[PDB]
DNA sequence: CCCCCCCCCCTTTTTTCGGGGGGGCC
DNA sequence: GGCCCCCCCGGC
DNA sequence: AGGGGGGGGGG
């Protein structure tokens, strides 16, 4: 890096160094800990989506078990590097089968990303895991696992890193605050774990944001209107209101509703369909086609925009297909 | 360790190894009391090599039962390639060898070697080679008759050797003209060693491949007068005189 | 803190043809060739994690005896295997002169051949029939489509079946008493279930749980080990009414980090493998799931999509 | 030195000479034939061909399944013919290279080993000559360079007989064997020729053998011999009863799996007894993936070729064929776009197996039943080489006129070309020979050659075929035509193309 | 020589990046 | 020993 | 499925 840290993104930023400071993942934190902690270590398969800290859990790990000098004691292979059948042969099965350098211990390669390796790589890799299984320790970290061979999976352990909880992201949130010297309001908090989604990449840059438009964060409080003017998204007035103009008002005026809320703040035609779709989930409906109609036209619509096209027709789509949807009510 | 056979230098065995090395890839070593044995045949089943050195030639051998060794050419020529020229190389050979000991000893700076080779197994039984009335016997210096072998390779690739009264002829007819060379009879006294000798009995008229033949000449370097043994009908018989013992390659005529 | 402790399933990796489970006929067949010697050329084909690699390895050790070291050459997929190898380095361990008991051949263990390109396949061929005399060839492989023709022809065939329930289980009394693990039946259940005929992943599973928790039971083998997918995609395919499938996917597979693209892909594997369905209402589900996987594939990875999904599937069915 | 009972039973019990060689007696008879009257032919110079017609081919080539004999009967009509025996195979580089330094000195020359071996023979004029043995030709890949080449050319330049074996002969690669050898070929053998000789097996092995139960065997080996012997070996380890009670579970067990070649795909999924609710449960939708799979190159072309022809039993009450029909070309045209988005940049080959379904195995399921006629190879491949030269002949034109004409290529064919015919090719049926100075006025205002003439006629369909007015143009005026062309200069309009 | 079961075997090439293998120059 | 070039799979 | 080809039985 350059300067210092604070020149640093907050996603990299407030990279934890350490196990304790990985929120969310109690099960899998207390069991490699206890597995580090008495010897028995087995070979690692982190399963999970982006964002839920995979990288960051096995760069504790591994700083916990060698120390600050970690980087020279451990093979650390990603996507960004070329592993094809010669570097397995070759690199890892050298690296598996050497003692170490600058001090005595056991061999750690960690294969980051390993779900973008080809077929051939991970069939050679077995016998290579079989084999040197007695100083040599493999740890996997994928978001797809069907990209990974049979016989690669039976021989490691699966764990698996759920979305982040929502204590876990207040606990951060906290943490951040405390750190940059900012103030939250609780609704603005609210919103912030409902558009995250899990990810606290999406936290730290959404907050980030938010800290850079205050005019002046020293005693400025960010409120749900800060975040939804910094993201863009619709806020759940607008979406109620367009909802309820669609369901009970005639054409006119909910195409007129619909695109004055649009020209309000500029709001996408594709985040409206996602709130009102999260909105009539939970409505009780009385019967089924009715979903499915629903359900089908608005995946329609949804990978008609992905492609582009005329967003005033597909706006008219959305309103028409929800019409005839809740016609079959009745 | 029933086969103890020491050389005095490596380089002796080494120039025997090459010697044969580029005709043939497997060949089978008889050790007996009264010295060593080898026969090879090529893959394509034309050249025969056949090869034996006396206990003259070794300052120490003690063979107390005969046994024998499958090799390859490639490991031993690797093997051999290791040590110098200027070490004794002893090779040891125990009961049920599944492999043989190569020593390179150097005695000034107290240099110890070991390597060891590891036999294989070769069913080929050993053809019997029987004395033949060769028809027409030649002998004639290695240097002049690798010069004319090597020239003519370039003019054809099968070369006819002629024999008649006091006519030696190599002719290369082929793509590249007609060029032959032919040669008579000659004797030297202050040079005995260029002595082209004649021992006419009937016309000999054989076609031989180049290939062969170039393969065969290899081994001009190693000895100084080649005798060639021709018949009607039959392989010529290539001689290198060894100091004790010799090298001799079977060569079988082309059809017509 | 860096010395680390020999996994379960090299420490009891069985040594002996006498300590493997499953397949008995074949177990014992390969206890007698052993016994009496004249091994003949093998392919051995089944699943991952059933004790082919074991079984081969343990055949040669008995055969071979003091001479496993000069008279077997192991070669694998993390080795180099090409066309070159086989005609220089097979050719001249074939060759090789090694004496043996009268009752033993040397050995040639091609692990996973079925990575093994058709020029090798195709060149082993004679190498095999005129130096059958001294070598033998046992090829472990989990397809065997993958190998020619020619090469099971020369070969004896074992394919290898799928552990039983009882086999698993009585090795896994055998592990647990030798390692003194308290347990309940409960939680070996789990365990069984789990590993879904996989002896390794019991014997991982079985080994995370007690170094992490102590004592075996479904919730702590359940805590660590997550129930088989394929099984919720089958369970909410075969829902009867559309609200339990969505309820099932949001619950179950959305909202525990499973991506969108795993879930297409096993549903396809399930409607493929859907006997209770009939043909034609399983092709169309299996068109509907490849639309699906099409429109994830071109980057709209929502679970919108997936709830359409099971609508238009729904829909089908009815 | 090595032990009777230390060998595998394929060598203990291989034949000893041709008479015991089970199965093909009459290419055993021909092969025999062959190589008993070679001198013959050699001296006749392979010229006056017999009766049997082996008299013109100096070289053979073996093929059929494998595990039948092809190997052993070679190796025995060989030996007992006293001929010496010189055998190249796949585990020995065949390339061009080294061939050029190989066999070729061999094929006309004699051999030191049969001279030294039978000198104190008589009678054996056979025992000095070569014969060569090409084993495995098929299995020769790309580390052999130009073998089948360098083979093809050895079969007609060879002065000693040569024998080729071989397990796939339909192959390309095998193409240019097509005229250079006598095809001599192996089927597998009944289940009749080989029980006597299983019978005295296994009394000799002391393991009791039911011959009621013998043809499965057969059935589960499908003509190889050296698989049912290695099975017999391997299940009289523990067994030493092989009756009725046990074949089902060893017929099973060893049941042998061969990739179905194109035709035998299509013949199969176009069944519709395994579309049926019985039929579905023993041939299952993942068989048929498989069996897509098996070729998948050739499955989806062969399937749209060949599902119009056929007499559906599957139709569902009140379908016709015509619906049924139309939707499986319906699907046929998904498939063809799953399979354009396959094979695009993003290379999507997972989708690999929904286009087994799209393309193979769902619009095969509209119109199973019996074929109406003989299976056909899929002509979409002729279609497209032929449209790809007409595309190419047809821009060569467009640029060599792109200098006077003001459109494209596809304006060129659709506008442009009849009325270049109203003057190109109208005015030799009026005049006569008086045309060719406009015709040639006209090449030259448009920089057109007599290819380009010939190209341009060429590309006329319908009612509008040039090829019977062309032929019957008298063929003084084509002289003088071609003599006016060749007697000028042209100008050019692409230099260098 | 001529005819009738019983079965076997043959009817056949085009393809978008990325990775792997194996041959040829040097 | 190193480029450079050509042919061939690619799902479970 | 349609057509060609080889081998055992009848003639
Ligand atoms: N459990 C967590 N606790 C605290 N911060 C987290 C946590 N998970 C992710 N983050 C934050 O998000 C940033 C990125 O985390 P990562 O370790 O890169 O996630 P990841 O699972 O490795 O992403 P993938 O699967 O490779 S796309 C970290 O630097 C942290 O700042
Ligand atoms: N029949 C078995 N009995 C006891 N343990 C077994 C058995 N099969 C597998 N295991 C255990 O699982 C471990 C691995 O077995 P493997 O031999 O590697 O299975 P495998 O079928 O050879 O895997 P593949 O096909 O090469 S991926 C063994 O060391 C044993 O501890
Ligand atoms: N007609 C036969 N009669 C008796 N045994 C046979 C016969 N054909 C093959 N075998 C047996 O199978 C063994 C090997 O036969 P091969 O000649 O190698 O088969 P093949 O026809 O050459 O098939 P490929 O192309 O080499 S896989 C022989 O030693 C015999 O024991
Ligand atoms: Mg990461
Ligand atoms: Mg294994
Ligand atoms: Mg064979």
């Amino acid at each position: 890096e350059k300067r210092s840290k604070e020149n640093l993104p907050w996603v990299e930023k407030y990279r934890p160094e350490t196990l304790d400071e990985v929120y969310g993942q109690n099960e899998v934190i207390t069991t490699v800990r206890k597995f580090v902690d008495e010897g028995k270590l087995p070979h690692l398969l982190f399963y999970g989506p982006p964002g839920t800290g995979k990288t960051s859990t096995i760069v504790a790990l591994a700083r916990e078990i060698y120390g600050k000098n970690y980087s020279n004691m451990v093979l650390e292979l990603n996507a960004s590097d070329d592993r094809g059948i010669d570097v397995v042969r070759n690199q890892i099965k050298d690296f598996a089968s050497t003692r170490q350098i600058f001090s005595k211990g056991f061999k750690l390669i960690i294969l980051d990303e390993a779900d973008a390796m080809t077929n051939a790589a991970q069939n050679a890799l077995r016998r290579v895991i079989e084999r040197y299984t007695k100083n040599t320790r493999f740890c996997v970290l994928a978001n797809y696992a069907h990209k990974l061979t049979p016989a690669l999976l039976s021989r490691c352990t699966r764990f698996r890193f759920q979305p982040l909880p929502q204590e876990a992201i207040e606990r951060r949130i906290a943490n951040v605050l405390v750190h940059e010297k900012l103030k939250l309001s609780p609704n603005a908090e609210k919103a912030l774990i409902e558009l995250s989604n899990g990810d606290m990449r999406r936290v730290l840059n959404v907050l980030q944001s938010c800290k850079a438009t205050l005019d002046n964060p020293d005693e400025d409080e960010i409120s749900d209107d800060v975040i939804y003017e910094c993201c863009g998204a619709p806020r759940p007035s607008d979406l109620k209101a367009v909802l309820k103009s669609i369901l009970e008002d005639d054409w006119g005026t909910a195409h007129y509703t619909l695109n004055k809320v649009r020209s309000a703040k500029g709001l996408a035609l594709i985040d409206l369909i996602e709130g009102i779709v999260k909105i009539l989930e939970d409505y009780e409906l009385q019967n089924e086609e009715t979903r499915v109609h629903l359900l089908t036209k608005l995946a329609d619509i949804e990978y008609s925009i992905s492609k582009g096209g005329n967003d005033q027709i597909q706006g008219s789509a959305v309103i028409g297909a929800i019409k005839a949807s809740f016609e079959n009510e009745t | 360790s029933m086969l103890e056979a020491k050389f005095e230098e490596a380089s002796l065995f080494k120039r025997i190894i090459d010697g044969f090395k580029d005709c043939v890839q497997l060949v089978n070593f008889q050790c007996k009391e009264d010295g060593i044995i080898a026969q090879a045949v090529d893959d394509s089943r034309v050249l025969l090599v056949s090869l034996e050195i006396g206990v003259e030639a070794f300052q120490e051998y003690r063979c107390d039962h005969p046994v024998t060794l499958g090799m390859d050419l490639t490991s031993l020529s690797k093997i051999l390639r290791c040590g110098n020229n200027t070490d004794t190389l002893t090779l040891i050979a125990d009961n049920t060898p599944d492999s043989i000991i190569l020593l390179f000893e150097d005695t000034k700076k107290d240099r110890i070697a070991e390597y060891s080779l590891k036999l294989m197994d070769i069913d080929a039984d050993f053809l019997k080679i029987e004395e033949l009335q060769y028809d027409s016997t030649l002998s004639l210096p290695s240097s002049e008759f690798s010069k004319i072998v090597r020239d003519l390779s370039q003019l054809s690739d099968s070369i006819n050797i002629m024999i008649t009264k006091e006519t030696i002829k190599f002719v290369a007819d082929g793509d590249i003209g007609s060029g032959s060379v032919i040669i008579k009879p000659f004797v030297d006294m202050e040079h005995p060693e260029t002595s082209i000798k004649l021992e006419m009995d009937q016309p000999v008229d054989l076609t031989f491949g180049a290939k062969y033949l170039l393969d065969i000449i290899k081994g001009s370097s190693l000895s100084d007068r080649v005798g060639i043994r021709l018949s009607s009908e039959a392989p010529a018989l290539f001689q290198f005189d060894l100091k004790s013992g010799f090298l001799q390659f079977f060569l079988a005529p082309k059809f017509n | 803190t860096l010395s680390l402790q020999l996994p379960w399933v090299e420490k009891y990796r069985p040594q002996v043809l006498s300590d493997i489970v499953g397949n008995k006929e074949t177990i014992d067949r390969l206890q007698q060739i052993a016994k009496d010697g004249n091994m003949p050329h093998m392919i051995i084909s089944g699943m991952p994690g059933i004790g082919k690699t074991t079984s081969v390895h343990c055949l040669a050790h008995e055969l071979l005896g003091r001479s496993y070291a000069d008279g077997v050459l192991e070669l694998n997929a993390s080795d180099d295997r090409g066309i070159d190898v086989v005609r220089n380095q097979i050719k001249h361990f074939a060759q090789k002169k090694l004496h043996l008991p009268p009752g033993k051949h040397k050995i040639v263990i091609l692990d996973e051949a079925d990575s093994m390109t058709a020029g090798a396949q195709q060149a082993l061929r004679r190498t095999m029939e005129l130096y059958s005399n001294s070598t033998r060839f046992a090829f472990a492989c989990n397809q065997s489509n993958k190998i020619i023709e020619p090469l099971q022809s020369r070969c004896a065939i074992l394919r290898y079946s799928k552990l039983s329930d009882e086999d698993v289980l009585k090795r896994l009394l055998q592990i647990i008493k030798l390692e003194d693990v308290k347990y309940t039946n409960d939680g070996l259940e789990a365990i069984i279930f789990t590993a879904e005929g996989d002896m390794r992943q019991a014997i991982n599973n079985l080994q995370s749980t007690v170094a992490g928790h102590g004592l075996v039971n479904a919730d702590n083998v359940f805590k660590i080990v997550d129930s088989p997918h394929p099984l919720i995609v089958k369970k909410m395919l075969l829902a009867s009414n559309l609200e339990d499938s969505i309820q099932i996917l949001r619950t179950d597979l959305w909202k525990k980090g499973y991506s969108s693209i795993d879930i297409v892909t096993t549903s396809f594997r399930v409607t493929k493998n859907l006997a209770q369905v009939k043909e034609s209402v399983r092709l169309e589900m299996i068109k509907e799931i490849g639309l699906t996987h099409m429109r994830i594939l071109e980057g709209v990875g929502t679970y919108l999509q997936l709830a359409s999904m099971l609508a238009k599937i729904h829909k089908l069915n009815n | 030195v090595v032990r009777e009972e230390d060998k595998l039973w394929t060598v203990k019990y291989a034949p000893t000479n041709l008479q015991q060689v089970c199965g093909n007696k009459g290419s055993v008879m021909k092969l025999k034939n062959w190589l008993a009257n070679w001198e013959n032919s050699k001296k006749n110079s392979f010229k006056h061909a017999g009766k049997d017609g082996s008299g013109v081919f100096r070289a053979a080539m073996l093929y059929g399944p494998p595990g039948i004999g092809k190997t052993t009967a070679a190796h025995l009509v060989a030996q007992e013919l006293g001929y010496d025996i010189l055998e190249q195979n796949a585990s020995d580089v065949r390339s061009k290279t080294l061939l050029n330094a190989g066999v070729k000195n061999a094929l006309d020359n004699m051999s030191v080993v049969g001279y030294f071996k039978h000198n104190e023979e008589a009678q054996n004029l056979n025992g000095k000559h070569f014969v060569i043995i090409m084993d495995e030709v098929d299995g020769m890949s790309g580390g052999d360079r130009g073998g089948v080449g360098q083979l093809a050319q050895f079969c007609r330049k060879t002065s000693t007989p040569l024998i080729l074996i071989c397990n796939e002969r339909n192959l390309p690669k095998m193409r240019p064997f097509d005229r250079v050898c006598l095809d001599i070929q192996f089927r597998r053998p009944d289940a009749n020729s080989i029980k006597s000789r299983l019978m005295t097996i296994a009394i000799r092995e002391k393991f009791k053998l039911d011959p009621n139960v013998i043809d499965r065997l057969i059935q589960t080996t499908r003509g190889d011999i050296r698989q049912v012997i290695n099975l017999l070996s391997t299940i009289s380890t523990t067994t030493k009863t092989i009756n009725h009670e046990n074949i089902n579970e060893i017929s099973k067990a060893w049941e042998k799996n061969i990739a179905l070649k194109p035709f035998d795909i299509a013949h199969k999924m176009l069944d519709g007894q395994i579309y049926s609710d019985i039929g579905s449960r023993n041939f299952t939708l993942n068989d048929k993936i498989a069996l897509y799979f098996d070729d998948f190159d050739f499955t989806p072309l062969m399937i749209q070729e060949n599902y119009l022809s056929t007499r559906p039993s599957v139709l569902k009450p009140g379908q016709s064929h015509l619906e049924a029909v139309a939707e499986a070309a319906n699907c046929i045209s998904l498939g063809d776009i799953v399979e354009k988005k396959i094979r695009s940049s993003e290379q999507l080959w997972s989708l690999l197996p929904l286009h087994a379904v799209l393309s193979s195995v769902y619009p095969a399921s509209k119109v199973a039943g019996h074929m109406a006629g003989r299976i056909n190879f899929t002509a979409w491949l002729g279609q497209n080489s032929k449209s790809a030269k007409y595309y190419r002949l047809l821009q060569e034109i467009h640029y060599h006129t792109r200098l006077g004409t003001s459109t494209d290529k596809i304006g060129l064919r659709l506008d442009y070309l009849p009325t270049f015919r109203k003057r190109l090719l109208d005015p030799f049926l009026k005049q006569g020979a008086d045309a060719i100075s406009s015709v040639i006025e006209v090449m030259d205002d448009y920089y057109l050659t007599k290819e380009d003439w010939d190209s341009i006629m060429e590309f006329f369909v319908g009612p509008d075929v040039t090829t019977a007015i062309i032929k019957k143009i008298p063929a003084t005026v084509k002289s003088g035509f071609t003599r006016k062309y060749n007697s000028m200069t042209h100008p050019v309009a692409i230099y260098r193309t």
